């Protein structure tokens, strides 16, 4: 969906630009924000070889998957509980990243309302 | 001639190949080259004995 | 794709050969019980090319389709993209249904003979690796891909939803068939059975105007 | 190998990491070598060795040909046929080693993507970097004489060139 | 293709062709047996309705209507025999068809095996050569002095006699020949 | 009645829909006799020779030897200078060339423009 | 470089001294033998030619076409001695004579030192070929043939004698090693604009350069099968291989007095494949694919590149063997069926399966697929024309794609569909034919182990 | 020549010629592997405005889908180190400007 | 080879919808000459076919008593 | 492995058998040398009927010129021995 | 393995092919349902999509429209 519907129908100007991302400061609305943590190093993401675009914030968990499949090659099967941890961090990610559009839109669509509600008492 | 199938068109192709790549492909560099071992935290290098530290003290999401 | 599609066409030559080189389906009647083993394996191959859950396909086009979903993509192509895995099972259901289901439409000689101990081997393989490769595969390769974890459940299941729709949708205009009701074809069949008419037009207008120029003004 | 100086083609030391088995199954790729190593890698071993003691018996060399240093085109009056013809030789020869140093470079640049695995764009910096260097000098060498080159016009070439340089550090002098 | 054509098709040869046509459409559209009886008969029962109009004319108007129709509603794809000219199977094996004259070209050593085919296809050829002369005369006998009017050729006449112009006919190399 | 087909020049006209052969007159049943007897005394032309154990050649066709020297011998000799065969001689001759010699010489300005101002980024371009 | 040339001239007197039923085997013997003595003429230097003495020398561009020279020569004799065994034993003698002339002065020309000598025995190869032309020529149209060849070469040629001798007057000598060292470019005048032309179109025409090729469709068709295999494989080489040659001379004005040369040959690729599709003679469309092939070589040389001059020195040698081979198949059909219409004998893979072979493997060599030398030239010299401008793209990609679509063409017409019902005398293939098929491709295919033998000084 | 009647035993069958019958000019072009012009069952001149609507109506509706494109409603991925900034390329001797992620 | 042709008196349009197409066009005055030409698709294994959703549960009862049995023998024996 | 050899009397059996599955030819007067026309007492469009029903049962079509001609069953079983050359 | 043709009959089966079939078809439903039994998650997902709009403004830091 309904966001397409809202933005390309409704009013554009009140929900997130996908692209154009984010426009407000990290530190707006928050008193203290605590910097996100990376677990796996630079080095072991460089010697683990893991790709580009899997170097994200869920990498320790895809370095253990990785090692697991090594070890128990022939068992194609034990590797069960590394891949769920994997992917519970990617959902964590994911779930974060939708966290971060829901504020972006609600921050968006809150500072055209205050700032067009006071220029409502600047009429007069 | 039970198995001479297999060793006129399995083995003997093999024999000659083996002895092609090992005395006169690697006779020169860069002919052969692997993709670099994947090294995880943990492992034991065969070359020289160094160990690689463990990753880092969990958060433990568990 | 290569196993399923591959012994899809397996299938198709046997039934070809058994017809004594007939290939048009009109001609095709009740073979679901003349050719047992033909009718599973083309069964089996339309489940994989379907992407039935836990066939080789599932483990493929399942996640393309949900890889298309999640992703900022062209809006014409997703739905272009959605509109074809729905007549994929539309067309699937017309080979099934005009090949194996109903009563015979060819000569009166049958010399249906399925057999062979090549034939039936042949298919079997690729029957064996149709239903179980895409599972020994799938947890065998290193993930080279970030996976879509978190789907709304209408999302998740859109491919099979759309397949689904395709076969009842299918199942039903054919049997609309059996109906003692004639009338003639509309304009979006005779643009669909003739290819659009791009070969009526493209293979006859340019190859015409280049032949043409070749001797009236190269050559002449 | 020794049959090549492994400074010209230079090589990480190879680190590879342990087997360790955590699982009960056999591996099958581990009976598999072996059966390699036993079947097809001995008795080809057994023949390179026959043939290397073959070659014991009947050993002979043959020597690297090396050549003097003559003087170059610059050195040679206008109409001097036999200097012109003596640089000529001189510059070709140098034309082609400068090719085949650009090979070598190029050589280490495809073994270096190749090696490194998925992290290549970072770890090989350096390759890129040596090309990059060897590429931009060789270009500037000889890029433009186009067919029927000489030592002649690579000198036009490289005069204006330096001329080109002295104008523009002259304007650059003059702010 | 084994009949001389005609100069003209006749009224009848033309519906004839037309019922045919429109039969094997109809089937074409109808894929079912019983559904293609029911509307065969109803084809049958159109055809019918006007068999026995005296007036040329106004038949004439009904059989262009009626080509009309069929050119209308013909199917796109309609069925084809495997063997027929747009069939899938219609010159599969016109590059085994080998001439007969080609026998003539082996070697002796080829020759040396089926001694006893070759000395029917000598007795052939023998039979092939005392009868030529006989059928170009009976050929510039038959014929209107103003060159023939149809491609029919006539059989043979007399005892001795084998039809002009047979050779080519008979010995066609098959449908299969391989 | 029905939506009407219209003949083409890739698509012609059926000979069921043509209204030629819905009004026949006893002169075209004259002219379909007597060139039924042509063809008919072609035919026996063609398989006098065709039938006969003699011959050991090819058999000579006058048609094709007829085709062949109109397409390639007998086109000058029928040629005259006409305004339209000069303008379509002239066109098809020079355009295209003029046309490419355009188009190449503005890429190579352009290019040469670029080579002049140091902007090609022709870093790597060593074989040319 | 005597060594080649003697044996070859004592070739006429034991072609004169033999017996009546002796010449062919003597002739194909000992051209084979004097082939395989030049074949050490592939081992050349990578700095500078092999200056065998004043008068003769021999570079890495020479070198391959001599090879092809002598090695034609048998091919020749090989499918001529068919159509002239009805001739006296005077008349074969003449013709082996004309041939062996030929080859020598090919031979001579090919490492002839100076431009002057070279121009005299580059005009003396007309006589020989003028002479098969209208003397062994088979139909009517052989004079006409001839006189066209003959005009057109010595016209576009007599400037160049001009030329060159106004050089040697300015410079002082022609030798080419002295005109190389003391190389000085030309000012952008109009005397320089034409001295440049007068040392250009004697070559383009003999290309031949689109618009200057009139005479090839005739020469080419009306000649017998050896005096169009020697058009076909040599004599248009000469023609590049003077350019080649001579645009040391000319730089800087070849770099704008190209243009017009360029435009023509790009467009006359695209005319002469398109003339290749509607043709109903075989041979025609032989001799149109020889025009549409150097249309490329004369792109390569015009823009001067090394990649360039490369991949015209391979689709020269390349393009000379093809075009020999599918002549040699035209003529087997022509001897059976006494015609050269496309149509006529057809479906000839039923009667003649290593004939379809040998037709099949010289149309994928014709439409150059990988990894032919007739790709590695064509691919080289679109390399260097993409260097040159990126548009020329499109065109190099059409006409590949109609050089494939009239090849496959020609194989399908000729090959497949049903045989002619009367044609029933076609003998089954002469030992002598597939000898002559075989000979032609093996070295085509044996090529692409060493490609660097036929690319030229450049590599 | 794919229009002549097929069942007719012509002299020559594949091209469908007869032997003393005049030759077309441009036979060579209507050989029937080459340009057909027998009749189709839907006119021209309504195959092409068919095509031409097809092909026309999807290019639009394509570009009109690149101007409105499809997504989720999620964040930019985030990447740990200067959004990979040393894998992606290197250059380790500027020091580049460090972006910084938070938890949500 | 050496194989007999069916007695032609079996064949009747009796039971198949060939006698519900014969009177329908009794209905409008017509007869079909051909029904028992085409009778013979509809009588003996012909007689009966499977529907499209009963083709595709070809083996769905061996398969589902398979999983059953396997199922249960699984988690009777993991009480370890 | 194939088709059979198929023979003339299994040719004329089976043209037979397809003329006496016809409600408007009685069997008792069916005979192989019994004309259409004159002897059965059919039309043309009953002819073009019967030459398909042929058709469609030896699998193969028959050109309109030559169906035309062909009025009893011996015409039928011969052209189509002669055309799928058969001679036993 | 020699058959016969039977003239407007139903062909003649031997028992190996129907059994094949028959334990092929049941093979491929066998391990549909074994597969759904062990992998249902594959289908019907493992993690619950969140609803936006249940989330608070402390969890995103929304200000109380004013300052
Ligand atoms: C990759 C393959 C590896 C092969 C191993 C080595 C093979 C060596 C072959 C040498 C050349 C063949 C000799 C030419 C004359 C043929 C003799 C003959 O008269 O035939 C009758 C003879 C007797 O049978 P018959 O009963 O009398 O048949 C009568 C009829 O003629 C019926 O005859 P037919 O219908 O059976 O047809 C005869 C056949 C013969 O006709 C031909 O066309 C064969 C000639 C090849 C194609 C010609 C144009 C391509 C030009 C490319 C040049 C490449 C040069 C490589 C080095 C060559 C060394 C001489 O034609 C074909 O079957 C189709 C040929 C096309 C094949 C595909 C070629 C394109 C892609 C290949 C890539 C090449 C590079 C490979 C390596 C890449 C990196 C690893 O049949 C044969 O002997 C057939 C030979 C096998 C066919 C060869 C096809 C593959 C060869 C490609 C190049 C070879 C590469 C070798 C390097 C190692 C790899
Ligand atoms: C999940 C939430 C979202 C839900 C989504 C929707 C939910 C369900 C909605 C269901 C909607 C209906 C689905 C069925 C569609 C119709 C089925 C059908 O076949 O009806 C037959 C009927 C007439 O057939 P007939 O001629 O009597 O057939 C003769 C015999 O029966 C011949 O018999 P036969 O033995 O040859 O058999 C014929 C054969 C073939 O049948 C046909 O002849 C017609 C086939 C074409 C239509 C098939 C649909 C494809 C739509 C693609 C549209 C792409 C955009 C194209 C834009 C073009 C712009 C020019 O029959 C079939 O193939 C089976 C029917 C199709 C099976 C697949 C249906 C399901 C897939 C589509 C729905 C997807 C649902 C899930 C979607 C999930 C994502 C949203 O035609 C239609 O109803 C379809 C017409 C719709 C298209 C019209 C386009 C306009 C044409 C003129 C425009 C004006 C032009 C002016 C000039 C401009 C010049 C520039
Ligand atoms: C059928 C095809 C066969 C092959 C044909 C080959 C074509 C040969 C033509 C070669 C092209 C170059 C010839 C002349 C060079 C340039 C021509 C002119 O257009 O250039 C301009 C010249 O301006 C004017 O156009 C003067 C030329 C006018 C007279 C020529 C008319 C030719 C038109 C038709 C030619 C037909 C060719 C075929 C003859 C049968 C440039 O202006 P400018 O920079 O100031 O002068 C440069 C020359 N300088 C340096 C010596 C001073
Ligand atoms: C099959 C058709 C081919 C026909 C080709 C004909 C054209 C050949 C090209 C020009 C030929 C004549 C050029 C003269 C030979 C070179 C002489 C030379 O280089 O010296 C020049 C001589 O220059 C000239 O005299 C030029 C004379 C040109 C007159 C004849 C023109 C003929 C037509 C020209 C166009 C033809 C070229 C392309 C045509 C292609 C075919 C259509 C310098 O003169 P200087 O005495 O040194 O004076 C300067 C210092 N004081
Ligand atoms: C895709 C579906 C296509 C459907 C469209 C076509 C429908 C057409 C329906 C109407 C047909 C007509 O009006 S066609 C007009 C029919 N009537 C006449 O022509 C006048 C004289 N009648 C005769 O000659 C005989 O009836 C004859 C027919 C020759 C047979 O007779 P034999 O055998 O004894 O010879």
């Amino acid at each position: 969906g309904a966001h397409l519907a809202r933005r390309y129908l409704g009013d554009a100007s009140k929900e997130p630009d996908p692209l154009r991302m984010p426009t407000f400061p990290p530190d707006y609305g928050f008193p203290e924000r605590k910097e996100r943590e990376m677990v796996a190093t630079q080095q072991e993401m460089n010697d683990a070889q893991l790709m580009l675009q899997q170097r994200d914030y869920c990498a320790h968990y895809l370095i253990q998957l990785l090692k697991c499949k090594r070890d128990s090659f022939p068992n194609f099967l034990a590797c069960k509980h590394e891949q769920h941890d994997w992917d519970y961090c990617e959902h964590l990610d994911y779930v974060k990243r939708m966290k971060e559009f829901e504020r972006e839109r609600r921050l968006l669509q809150r500072k055209k309302r205050r700032e067009q509600r006071e220029a409502e008492m600047a009429r007069g | 001639r039970h198995s001479i199938f297999a060793v006129t068109h399995v083995l003997i192709p093999v024999w000659i190949i083996h002895y092609y790549l090992k005395y006169h492909v690697t006779a020169k560099p860069y002919t052969v080259v692997e993709r670099k071992p994947r090294i995880f935290p943990g492992d034991t290098i065969l070359e020289t004995g160094e160990v690689i530290p463990l990753m880092k003290e969990f958060p433990d999401q568990h | 794709h290569a196993f399923f599609k591959a012994m899809l066409f397996m299938c198709s030559g046997s039934i070809i050969h058994s017809l004594n080189d007939e290939q048009d389906i009109r001609k095709m009647g009740g073979l679901y019980k003349a050719m047992p083993f033909t009718t599973t394996a083309l069964i089996i191959g339309s489940l994989a090319l379907t992407g039935m859950p836990y066939l080789t396909g599932f483990y493929s086009k399942d996640l393309i389709i949900e890889a298309v979903n999640m992703s900022y993509t062209n809006a014409w192509a997703l739905l272009m993209t959605l509109i074809a895995t729905s007549l994929t099972a539309a067309y699937s259901t017309r080979i099934i249904f005009f090949a194996f289901l109903g009563k015979p439409r060819f000569p009166p000689l049958v010399l249906i003979n399925e057999n062979n101990p090549l034939l039936i081997n042949s298919i079997k393989r690729l029957l064996i690796g149709s239903i179980f490769a895409g599972f020994i595969i799938s947890n065998n390769i290193p993930p080279m891909t970030v996976p879509n974890t978190t789907m709304p459940l209408y999302m998740k299941m859109t491919a099979l939803i759309v397949t689904i729709m395709g076969f009842m949708l299918a199942l039903e205009l054919n049997n609309t068939t059996y109906y003692l009701k004639f009338k003639y074809p509309s304009q979006t069949y005779k643009f669909s059975n003739m290819l659009g008419y791009y070969p009526s037009i493209m293979h006859r207008l340019p190859t015409y105007h280049n032949l043409s120029m070749s001797q009236k003004s190269a050559s002449s | 190998p020794d049959s090549w100086d492994k400074d010209v083609y230079p090589e990480p030391p190879r680190r590879t990491p342990a087997p360790a088995p955590q699982t009960s199954l056999p591996n099958p790729v581990t009976y598999l070598t072996k059966i390699f190593d036993l079947l097809v890698d001995r008795p080809v071993t057994l023949a390179r060795e026959f043939i290397e003691q073959q070659h014991a018996k009947n050993r002979y060399y043959y020597y690297h040909r090396e050549f003097r240093r003559v003087p170059d085109i610059t050195e040679c009056e206008e109409k001097d046929i036999l200097c012109m013809f003596e640089a000529e030789m001189q510059w070709r020869r140098d034309y082609k080693v400068d090719q085949e140093i650009v090979n070598i470079i190029q050589e280490r640049l495809k073994a270096c993507q190749q090696r490194e695995g998925e992290s290549y764009r970072q770890n090989c910096a350096k390759e890129l970097e040596q090309f990059t260097q060897v590429s931009k000098a060789f270009q500037d060498r000889y890029s433009d004489l186009g067919a029927h080159y000489s030592a002649r016009k690579c000198l036009a070439k490289q005069k204006q060139r330096m001329l080109a340089e002295r104008k523009a550090a002259k304007e650059a002098a003059a702010a | 293709a084994f009949s001389a054509p005609a100069a003209y098709l006749t009224h009848q040869q033309k519906v004839l062709r037309l019922y045919k046509r429109a039969l094997r459409h109809l089937e074409s559209w109808c894929v079912h047996r019983d559904k293609y009886r029911y509307f065969a008969c109803l084809m049958r029962a159109r055809f019918d309705e006007h068999k026995n109009e005296k007036d040329m004319v106004k038949a004439t108007q009904l059989l262009r209507q009626a080509e009309e129709e069929f050119w209308y509603g013909q199917h796109p794809q309609p069925y084809i025999f495997p063997e027929s000219p747009g069939g899938t199977s219609y010159e599969r094996y016109e590059c085994y068809k080998v001439p007969e004259w080609c026998l003539d070209d082996w070697h002796p050593s080829e020759k040396a095996m089926y001694p006893d085919y070759f000395a029917k296809r000598e007795q052939w050829k023998r039979l092939r050569r005392e009868s030529w002369e006989r059928e170009v005369k009976q050929l510039q006998e038959e014929t209107p002095p103003g060159g023939p009017r149809t491609e029919a050729l006539p059989p043979a006449r007399k005892e001795g006699d084998l039809p002009p112009l047979w050779w080519h006919i008979v010995t066609r190399p098959r449908e299969r020949p391989m | 009645s029905f939506p009407k087909y219209k003949p083409s020049r890739l698509a012609t006209l059926p000979a069921t829909l043509d209204p030629a052969e819905y009004d026949i007159s006893p002169e075209t049943r004259k002219a379909q006799a007597e060139r039924l007897a042509i063809r008919s005394r072609l035919k026996r032309e063609y398989l006098l020779q065709y039938n006969d154990p003699n011959r050991l050649g090819v058999i000579e066709d006058p048609a094709l030897i007829r085709w062949t020297y109109a397409r390639s011998a007998n086109i000058y000799p029928n040629f005259r200078p006409t305004p339209k065969t000069s303008l379509l001689g002239a066109l098809f001759g020079i355009g295209p060339l003029f046309f490419w010699y355009y188009v190449f010489k503005t890429d190579r300005d352009k290019k040469e423009k670029l080579i002049q101002e140091g902007k090609l980024d022709q870093t790597f371009n060593i074989s040319y | 470089m005597l060594k080649i040339i003697i044996p070859t001239t004592m070739l006429l007197p034991m072609t004169w001294m033999s017996k009546h039923n002796m010449i062919w085997i003597n002739a194909t013997v000992h051209s084979l033998l004097i082939s395989l003595i030049s074949l050490s003429l592939l081992n050349q230097l990578g700095e500078n030619s092999l200056n065998f003495s004043l008068t003769f020398f021999s570079d890495s561009l020479s070198a391959p076409l001599l090879v092809l020279t002598t090695w034609l020569l048998p091919l020749m004799l090989m499918a001529s001695q068919s159509h002239l065994s009805k001739e006296t034993t005077t008349r074969k003698k003449l013709y082996i004579t004309m041939l062996i002339l030929l080859q020598l002065f090919l031979i001579m020309t090919f490492t002839a030192t100076e431009l002057i000598l070279f121009y005299i025995l580059f005009e003396a190869t007309l006589v020989p070929t003028l002479i098969i032309i209208t003397r062994w020529g088979n139909q009517t149209e052989r004079l006409n043939a001839g006189l066209y060849f003959l005009f057109y070469t010595l016209a576009g040629s007599l400037p160049l004698l001009v030329a060159l001798v106004y050089i040697q007057n300015t410079t002082g000598s022609l030798n080419f090693l002295i005109i190389h060292y003391w190389s000085h470019p030309l000012s952008n005048s109009w005397s320089n604009i034409f001295m440049w032309l007068a040392c250009i179109m004697a070559f383009m025409v003999k290309m031949p350069l689109y618009g200057l090729h009139l005479w090839l469709p005739k020469a080419h068709v009306e000649a017998p099968i050896a005096g169009s295999m020697v058009l076909a494989a040599v004599l248009l080489k000469l023609g590049g291989y003077g350019m080649m040659r001579i645009t040391t001379i000319l730089n800087p004005l070849t770099n704008y007095m190209a243009y017009p040369f360029l435009m023509l040959s790009m467009w006359g690729m695209i005319m002469t494949s398109s003339i290749c599709l509607r043709q109903t003679d075989l041979k025609s469309l032989i001799a149109y694919s020889s025009v549409s092939h150097m249309a490329l070589v004369i792109v390569a040389i015009m823009i001067q590149t090394p990649w360039s001059f490369m991949g015209a020195t391979a689709l020269m040698i390349a393009h000379g063997l093809t075009s020999s081979m599918l002549f040699c198949l035209a003529n087997t059909n022509y001897e059976r069926v006494h015609s050269r219409t496309m149509i006529l004998a057809r479906g000839l893979q039923t009667l003649l399966p290593l004939m379809a072979t040998w037709w099949l493997v010289a149309s994928l060599t014709n439409l150059a697929l990988p990894p032919s030398i007739n790709l590695i030239g064509e691919l080289f010299i679109i390399t260097a024309s993409f260097s040159w401008s990126n548009i020329t793209i499109i065109l190099m990609g059409m006409n590949m794609m109609i050089t494939a679509l009239y090849s496959l063409y020609m194989l399908i017409t000729t090959q497949r569909g049903k045989y002619t019902h009367h044609i029933n005398n076609i003998k089954p293939s002469f030992t002598r034919e597939n000898a002559l098929m075989a000979l032609h491709i093996l070295p085509l295919l044996l090529l692409t182990l060493n490609p660097k033998m036929i690319l030229g000084p450049l590599y | 020549q794919q229009e002549r009647d097929p069942w007719y035993d012509w002299d020559h069958p594949d091209l469908r010629l007869n032997w003393g019958e005049p030759i077309h000019w441009d036979l060579d072009m209507y050989i029937r592997n080459r340009v057909d012009t027998s009749p189709t069952p839907v006119s021209w001149n309504t195959m092409c405005k068919h095509l031409f609507g097809f092909v026309a109506f999807m290019l639009f509706m394509f570009w009109v889908g690149e101007i409105y494109p499809s997504y989720q409603p999620v964040g930019p991925k985030q990447y740990p180190y200067n959004d990979l900034y040393l894998e992606r390329g290197g250059d380790p001797t500027k020091e580049p400007e460090p972006v910084v992620h938070y938890e949500i | 080879s050496k194989m007999e042709l069916p007695d032609y008196k079996q064949w009747k349009i009796e039971g198949t919808p060939l006698e519900t197409v014969q009177e329908k066009l009794a209905a409008r005055g017509l007869r079909d000459p051909w029904g028992r030409n085409e009778a013979w698709r509809y009588s003996g294994g012909f007689a009966n076919n499977v529907s499209f959703v009963g083709a595709l549960l070809k083996g769905f009862k061996w398969g589902f008593a398979a999983f059953v049995v396997a199922v249960g023998a699984e988690y009777y024996l993991e009480s370890q | 492995s194939d088709a059979p050899p198929l023979t003339l009397e299994a040719i004329k059996d089976r043209v037979l058998y397809v003329l006496k599955l016809y409600d408007k030819i009685d069997p008792e007067k069916l005979s192989v040398n019994s004309h259409f026309m004159k002897d059965l007492g059919l039309d043309s469009l009953d002819q073009v009927e019967i030459i398909m029903a042929m058709e469609d049962e030896f699998g193969f079509e028959i050109p309109d010129i030559d169906a035309e001609k062909l009025m009893c069953p011996q015409e039928i079983v011969d052209y189509i021995a002669d055309k799928k050359d058969v001679y036993e | 393995v020699h058959i016969e043709p039977r003239y407007r009959q139903f062909p003649q089966l031997t028992r190996s092919q129907l059994i094949q079939a028959e334990f092929f078809s049941a093979t491929m439903w066998f391990w549909i349902l074994w597969r759904f039994w062990h992998d249902s998650d594959a289908v019907l997902g493992h993690f619950p999509y969140p609803d936006p709009s249940q989330w608070t403004d402390e969890e995103l830091g929304i200000l109380p429209d004013d300052e």
